């Protein structure tokens, strides 16, 4: 069964369609931010 | 079954091409996997 | 009798489908109903 094609760009016949049809972080970032935070602490102290 | 199904399928093709140009991920829920492969095949050739 | 049977059965099928039909625009709501069948 092929679904009905609803485009987000086109509406040839002007159909008002149901709205719903018209509608993890890598660890390196943590390590980078932690290292920079420690470097800042070193500078302060 | 041909008469209406063809006009439906090629609308999915054209939508896939629009998604490719927009860099939107084309993914139609309940699309059959082989027809999905066929459409992506022709979209990739047009893209190239 | 064969001709009458075909005529009457055609009438019955036709009217039953009419009764089913009678239960923004006509085509737009038919499309929305098709989308409700899809789901």
């Amino acid at each position: 069964k092929i679904p009905a094609a609803v485009s987000n760009w086109k509406n040839p016949n002007g159909y008002t369609v149901a709205l719903e049809r018209r509608v993890t972080i890598n660890d390196g970032f943590m390590k980078l931010s932690e290292a920079l935070e420690n470097a800042d602490k070193k500078a302060r102290q | 079954i041909r008469q209406k199904k063809a006009r439906t399928i090629l609308q999915h093709l054209s939508e896939a091409w629009r998604c490719w140009k927009a860099n939107i991920p084309w993914d139609v829920p309940g699309m059959p996997a082989p027809i999905k492969k066929i459409i992506e095949r022709y979209i990739k050739s047009k893209a190239d | 009798k064969l001709a009458v049977s075909l005529q009457s059965e055609s009438k019955k099928r036709y009217e039953a489908r009419k009764r089913q039909m009678q239960n923004i625009n006509d085509k737009n709501k038919q499309f929305n109903e098709k989308l409700s069948r899809e789901s």
